[PDB]
C-alpha cells in the first residue's frame, strides 16, 4: 500500500497567519487522486480540494493546493476562526489511503496552570473506593506533566488524564487527573500530593495534604 | 439540497452484529456511489469500502474483508452497511458519504472526493450493562489561596452508557463551568468530573446544586456543594 | 429512469493510448447533454452530421464514447477524410460519420517532469485500417527483404514509439485528452432519448 | 414572420458595440437564433449562434470578442462586439434556424445592418473637371463629367443641371481608397453638336458633412 | 470545408434553362442549401437537403447531385429570377461554409466597348496629387481587360476599378478605371495609354495621349 | 547492398514534363516511407514529396498541383513525374528512406535537373594574355576566357596536362542570357614567357568540340 | 509553418578545436531534430536523430542536447574530414523543414592577394562584345571586395565574380571579376580600373589599363 505521511502533527499559530501543511508517500501518485479534507470538532467531514488543485463547491478562494510527485501541499493565506480543525490527505492511486492528520490550534501567552487538591469525600470513601482529584485550570500551551506522591513515594499505574480542547474565549486548556484507590489503601497512609510541572512554571509545585486534615 | 442522514447511535455487546442506514435525498441517486468510512474515538480517518448504486458491485478494504457487508434499495433511496463478529476495537462513529473517486456505471477512478458526508452514527461495544451515575461531591478546602477564589464540583462515577447532562443552577451559574470529557476505566464504566470557579464572598451566602441527568436510566439527581465540616 | 454516465467518461482519472483507444457503450438512459453545453474553454466541439443545438430532442439506439489522448497538431485528424500517421494507423473515422469529438488540453495531467512514457503510438505500418478498427499487434516491422525473427536490428524495427511529453514542449506537442461521441440509429426502441 | 435589426453604425477601431435583433410572428423561446455578416471580398460568414438551452457557438476568429445573448420576455436577441479590427466592417443579418430531421438550414433572415469601423472623421469632398477632348470624342458624342474625391462617409448625391438631364449620366458605385476615402466618377455622354452652346454643372451634394459643390466642365479646344 | 461554384457567371434568356454546380472538397452526403439573393434584399431559402422544396417557393427551382456534386436548375427563367445563388453545406457544425456565389444576368448581343481617357486636372496637380480616368461605355459581357501604360512601361498596384449594375433598358455595362500618382510622378512621363481588350474586339484598342497635348 | 539508384534527368524545356526513377535495392519501396528531396545549385535543401507505405501521399506548396509520386512494386522503383516545368525547378534530386523520429538515414546519388530555353550552344574562347600591368615580382598571370556556351561542363586545361600547377579553373556563372561563360587562369615566371609555349584546350563534350587557343603576350 | 534558423552560417576553425551550432525553431517543436552532414558533389549523411542519439557509425566526438527551442550540435575534436556543411531537420505533422545550412572552413592566417588585369581580346573586340577581367590570387580570408571604375564612376551593372574553393595545399582563395560591355559602350572610354579591397590590404589597390597603350 501506499503510507501518507503528514507534517507537522501539530500546528500553533495565532489569527492571520499564513498555513503551510504537507503530505508525503512512500511511492509516486498521479496528481489527479489526492484531495485534502477539513473536520471543526463536533460535526462530520467536508471536501475541500481534489485533484490536488482544485476547489469544492462553496469553498472559499484562502485554501490552496500544490505539489506533485511525492510532495503535496495545502496552504491557507489568511486564517480566520472557523479555519482552526483538523486536515486530513487522502489518495486512491493505489486502493485508498487517508493521512495521519494535521491540527492547527490558536495561539497565545503563556500562562501558567492553577493547581487545586481534591480530597475524597466520605460518602465516596463509605463504598470502599477512594478518588482524589487534581485539577489545573487556565493554563498554555498544552505541554504539561504531572507526578503522584503518597507519602513522598511516586504511583505509577494508577492515574487517569482528561483535557478539555481550547477554550472558546481566551483559547485556553483546563485539565483534571484523579488518582483511584480502595478504602484500606487509602486509610493505610496520611499525606496525599500531587506534582505539577509547565514551561510557565520555572519550578515544579507539589500540592499536599494530610489524611486528617479539617 | 443534498442530504444524508443516518441511524441514531448503537449500544451492543461483543459477536453481535450491526446494521446502519443511510437514506440520501435532493440529487440522482443512481449516478453516485456510497463509501463509508470510521473515525475511533480521538483517531484518524478509516476507510471501509465503496458500493456501486447501479449494478450493485463492491470493493472492500483488506482490514474489513469478510465481515462488513454493503447493500442498497433504490426505491427509497437508502444504503444499508452491516458489521458482524463485533469486537471492542469496532467502536466508533461511522459516516456515509457520497462518492466520487470510482464510477458507478463502469468502475473506474475519477477525480474528486468524498462529498456530501452524513451526519454520524456511532456504535459502542462493551460487555457492560445500564448503569446511572454516582454523584460525589468535591469541596474547597480550608487553604486560602492569594487569588480568593475557590474551586468546587461534582464527580460522576461508573454509569453507562455515555452521555450524562450535567448542568449548575440551570443555568444561573454559566462562568467558570467545566465538564471534562469522559475517559473509561478498566472496569469498562466511565466517569466524569464537573467543575465550577466561586468567589470567597459568595461562599458563606450562596449555595450551588449540580444536576446530572442519565437518559438511559432516565435519572435526574441535585446534589449540593457545601463546606466540609469536621 | 437513469442519467447517462458522462461524467465517468469526461472525468476519469487515465486515458488510453492512441493505438488502444478506449471503447464504451452507453445505452437505456436520459441523455442530459448540459454537461457539454457548460463545459469550459475547450479545444475543440466539432460535431458532424447534426446540430449541437438540437442534441436534447434526439433519440439514438446506442451511443459509443471512445477515449484517447494525442498530440495538439493531431487533433485534427480526428475527422471523416483525413490522412495522416493517426488517420492511417491508428484511428479512422467513417466518411459518412454521424456523432460529435470534444477535445481539450491534458498538459497538467500526462507531463512529467523528466518524460512521461506510457503514451505510446503506431508508426510503421504496411496498410491502412478500415474505420473503427483497433490494431494491439507488437511484432516487429520488416522493411527490407531478409526476414526479422523477432528481433531488431538493420531494416527491423519495432513498431510503437513514445511521445516523451513534457512540460516545456510547445503548444502543439503537448498531450490532448479526446473523446468521440458516436451516435447509432437501427431498428431498436432507441433506449438513449435526452429530456426533450 | 418578420425580423428587424437595429444598431449599425459608425464606430472607432478597439471600441465595443452592441446589435439588436427583434423578431414577431413566431414563438420567440422554441428557435435558434445566429448572426452572419456578408462582405464584398470574401462572401457570406457566420459569426455567432445561441441556442433554446443557453449554449453559445463562435468561429475561431470571432472567439474572446463577441457574445451573443437573448432576451425571451422582451422577444429580442443580442449581440455585443469588443476589440474590432478594421476587418469586421460588413452588412449583418439576424436569421432563425430550422431543420428537418438532421438537415439545418436558415429559413428567415432580416434586413440587416451596416456596420463600419475604421478611424475617420467627417470630411469635406473634392470636385474635379473631367473635360471633353478629341480623345474623349467618337461618332459625333463627346464624353465628360465630375471625379469626387476624398470624402467620409457614404452617401454622397451628384446630379446636372439641377436634375435637368437624367439620359447618359453614369453615376459610378464609390471605391474605398488606400487613404481611408471614397472616390467617384460620374460621367455623361452628349452629342457634339451641344458642345460650347450647353451649360454642363455638376452639383455635389455631402448631407453628412453639410457640403455643397458647385463644379462648372468646361469643354477644351483641343 | 473549401466550396465551390461553377460558373462564375451566367447569361440566359427569358423561358431559358439555367445550372449551376456546386462542388465540395469532401463527402457531404446530401448536406447542401441553395439560397438566393436579390440586390439589396436578404438572402431566401430556396433548397435544403440538396432535393427539398421550401414551402412558398417556385416549382421550377430543381436541385439534384450527392456526394462531391450538386446541381441548381430553373426550368423557365423569369425576371424576378435574376439574382445571386449560393450553396452551403450543413455537415459540419457548428462552423457552417457558403459558397462564392453565382450572378445570373439578362442575355444582350455583343456591343463594343467605347474608350475614352480623362487627363489630371489642374486643379488636381496644383493639389499635388494627379488621377488619370479611362472609361469604357456599353459593353457586353463584363469579362473585359484594362491595363494602364506609363511611356511603354507596366503598371500594377495602382490602379481601381469601378462597375455598375446592368442597365434596365440597354442592358449594357459601364466600367471606371482610375490611376492615381503624385503630381511630380506625373510630370515623370509624357505619354499614357490605357488598353482595352473584350470579346467583342477583333484586337486590343489601346487609347494613347502625350502629357501636354491639350 | 542497402541502396538507392537514381536515373532519368536532363534537359527540358519550360512547360514541359519529365519523370525521374530511382529503383532500390534491399529496401521494400511499398513497406517504407520515401520520399524526394532537391537542392539547387548553392542554395540548400528543400523537400518536394513524400509517400507513405499505406498509399497516403504529401506535396510541398510549391510543387502542389504540378507534382505526382508514384511507386512500382514488381519493378522496385520510385517515380517523381513533374509537369509545367519553370526556371525555378533546375536542382539536383535526391531520393530517401524516411524513418520519423530516426530520421532519414539511406540516400541515392541524385540525378540534376534543368529547364532552360537551352539552344545547345558550343563555347567561344578568347586569350587573356599577360601586359605590364599583369607582371608583379617576375611572375604574370595568363589564361583562357571561355563564354557563351550551353549546356555544362567544359574542360579546360593547358598542353593536355603538362601544365597543370598553379591553374584555377573558376565555377561556371550563368548569364542574363542563359549561357555559361568562366575563365581558366595560370601564373607563370616572366622569364618563362618569350620561351614557353602555352595552349589551352577545350574540351565540350556535348557540342563535341575541342578548341585550341595559344595564349602569347601582345605587343 | 515552424521555420528554422541556424545561428552560425559560417565557421573558420583549425584541426583540434571544438566546435557548437545551434538550431533555433519559432515555436517549439520537443525533441524530435535530425542532424545531417553534406560534403561537396555528394550525398548528406545523417549524423545525430532524437537530438541527442547517435546514428550507428559517427564517430563519439559528436555530441547534441535541446528541447523546446533551441537545439545545438557539437564536435569534441576535429579531424580533417570534418569540414562540410550541416543541416536541422524537423518533421512536424507531414511537412519536413530544412535549415539554413552552416559551412566550416580551415582556419589559416591573413594573406595579401596579388592583383592583375586581362584586356578584352582582339579576336573578341571583332565581335562586338569587350570583357575584362580582374583577378586576386592567394588571399585569406574569404571577404573581399571589387569596384568597377568608369571614367572614374563606380559601375552599377554588368559584373558578375566567380570564387575559388579553399586550396588543398594552402587554403587559400583566388577570385576573378568580369565587366561586359559592348563595343558601342567600350569603344568611347579610356578609363577602366579595378578596385581591390582586403583584410589583409592595408589600402584599397586599385589596378588598371589604358587604351592607348
Ligand atoms: C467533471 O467534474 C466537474 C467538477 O465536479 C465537481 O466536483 C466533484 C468532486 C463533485 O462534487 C461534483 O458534484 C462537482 O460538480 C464538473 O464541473 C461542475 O459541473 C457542474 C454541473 O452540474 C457545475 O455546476 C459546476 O460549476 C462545475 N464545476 C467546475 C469546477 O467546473 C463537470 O461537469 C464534470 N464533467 C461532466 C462531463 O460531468
Amino acid at each position: 500500500e501506499i503510507v501518507l505521511t503528514q507534517s507537522p502533527g501539530t500546528l500553533s499559530l495565532s489569527p492571520g497567519e499564513r498555513a503551510t501543511l504537507s503530505c508525503r508517500a512512500s511511492q509516486t501518485v498521479s496528481s489527479t487522486s489526492l484531495a485534502w479534507y477539513q473536520q471543526k470538532p463536533g460535526q462530520a467531514p467536508r471536501l475541500l480540494i481534489y485533484g490536488a488543485s482544485s476547489r469544492a463547491t462553496g469553498i472559499p478562494d484562502r485554501f490552496s493546493g500544490s505539489g506533485s510527485g511525492t510532495d503535496f501541499t495545502l496552504t491557507i493565506s489568511r486564517l480566520e476562526p472557523e479555519d482552526f480543525a483538523v486536515y486530513y490527505c487522502q489518495q486512491h492511486d493505489t486502493s485508498l489511503t487517508f493521512g495521519g492528520g494535521t491540527k492547527v490550534e490558536i495561539k497565545r501567552t503563556v500562562a501558567a496552570p492553577s493547581v487545586f487538591i481534591f480530597p475524597p469525600s466520605d460518602e465516596q470513601l463509605k463504598s470502599g473506593t477512594a478518588s482524589v482529584v487534581c485539577l489545573l485550570n487556565n493554563f498554555y500551551p498544552r505541554e504539561a506533566k504531572v507526578q503522584w506522591k503518597v507519602d513522598n513515594a511516586l504511583q505509577s499505574g494508577n492515574s487517569q488524564e482528561s483535557v478539555t480542547e481550547q477554550d472558546s474565549k481566551d483559547s485556553t486548556y483546563s485539565l483534571s487527573s484523579t488518582l483511584t484507590l480502595s478504602k484500606a489503601d487509602y486509610e493505610k497512609h496520611k499525606v496525599y500530593a500531587c506534582e505539577v510541572t509547565h514551561q510557565g512554571l520555572s519550578s515544579p509545585v507539589t500540592k499536599s495534604f494530610n489524611r486528617g486534615e479539617c | 439540497q443534498v442530504q444524508l442522514v443516518q441511524s441514531g447511535a448503537e449500544v451492543k455487546k461483543p459477536g453481535a452484529s450491526v446494521k446502519v442506514s443511510c437514506k440520501a435525498s435532493g440529487y440522482p441517486f443512481t449516478s453516485y456511489g456510497i463509501s463509508w468510512v470510521r473515525q475511533a474515538p480521538g483517531q484518524g480517518l478509516e476507510w471501509m469500502g465503496w458500493i456501486s448504486t447501479y449494478n450493485g458491485n463492491t470493493n472492500y478494504a483488506q482490514k474489513f474483508q469478510g465481515r462488513v457487508t454493503m447493500t442498497t434499495d433504490t426505491s427509497t433511496t437508502t444504503g444499508y452497511m452491516e458489521l458482524r463478529r463485533l469486537r471492542s476495537d469496532d467502536t466508533a462513529v461511522y459516516y456515509c458519504a457520497r462518492d466520487y473517486t470510482r464510477g458507478a456505471w463502469f468502475g473506474e477512478s475519477l477525480i474528486g472526493g468524498f462529498d456530501n458526508w452524513g451526519q454520524g452514527t456511532l456504535v459502542t461495544v462493551s460487555s457492560a450493562s445500564t448503569k446511572g451515575p454516582s454523584v460525589f461531591p468535591l469541596a474547597p478546602s480550608s487553604k486560602s489561596t492569594s487569588g480568593g477564589t475557590a474551586a468546587l464540583g461534582c464527580l460522576v462515577k461508573d454509569y453507562f452508557p455515555e452521555p450524562v447532562t450535567v448542568s449548575w443552577n440551570s443555568g444561573a451559574l454559566t462562568s467558570g463551568v467545566h465538564t471534562f470529557p469522559a475517559v473509561l476505566q478498566s472496569s469498562g464504566l466511565y466517569s466524569l468530573s464537573s467543575v465550577v470557579t466561586v468567589p470567597s464572598s459568595s461562599l458563606g451566602t450562596q449555595t450551588y446544586i449540580c444536576n446530572v441527568n442519565h437518559k438511559p436510566s432516565n435519572t435526574k439527581v441535585d446534589k449540593r456543594v457545601e463546606p466540609k465540616s469536621c | 429512469t437513469n442519467l447517462c454516465p458522462f461524467d465517468e467518461v469526461f472525468n476519469a482519472t487515465r486515458f488510453a493510448s492512441v493505438y488502444a483507444w478506449n471503447r464504451k457503450r452507453i445505452s437505456n438512459c436520459v441523455a442530459d447533454y448540459s454537461v457539454l453545453y457548460n463545459f469550459a474553454p475547450f479545444f475543440a466541439f466539432k460535431c458532424y452530421g447534426v446540430s449541437p443545438t438540437k442534441l436534447n430532442d434526439l433519440c439514438f439506439t446506442n451511443v459509443y464514447a471512445d477515449s484517447f489522448v494525442i498530440r495538439g497538431n493531431e487533433v485534427s485528424q480526428i475527422a471523416p477524410g483525413q490522412t495522416g500517421n493517426i488517420a492511417d494507423y491508428n484511428y479512422k473515422l467513417p466518411d459518412d460519420f454521424t456523432g460529435c469529438v470534444i477535445a481539450w488540453n491534458s498538459n497538467k495531467l500526462d507531463s512529467k517532469v523528466g518524460g512521461n512514457y506510457n503514451y505510446r503510438y503506431r508508426l510503421f505500418r504496411k496498410s491502412n485500417l478500415k474505420p473503427f478498427e483497433r490494431d494491439i499487434s507488437t511484432e516487429i516491422y520488416q522493411a527490407g527483404n531478409k526476414p526479422c525473427n523477432g528481433v531488431a536490428g538493420v531494416n527491423c524495427y519495432f513498431p510503437l514509439q513514445s511521445y516523451g511529453f513534457r512540460p516545456t514542449y510547445g503548444v502543439g506537442h503537448q498531450p490532448y485528452r479526446v473523446v468521440v461521441l458516436s451516435f447509432e440509429l437501427l431498428h431498436a426502441p432507441a433506449t438513449v432519448c435526452g429530456p426533450k
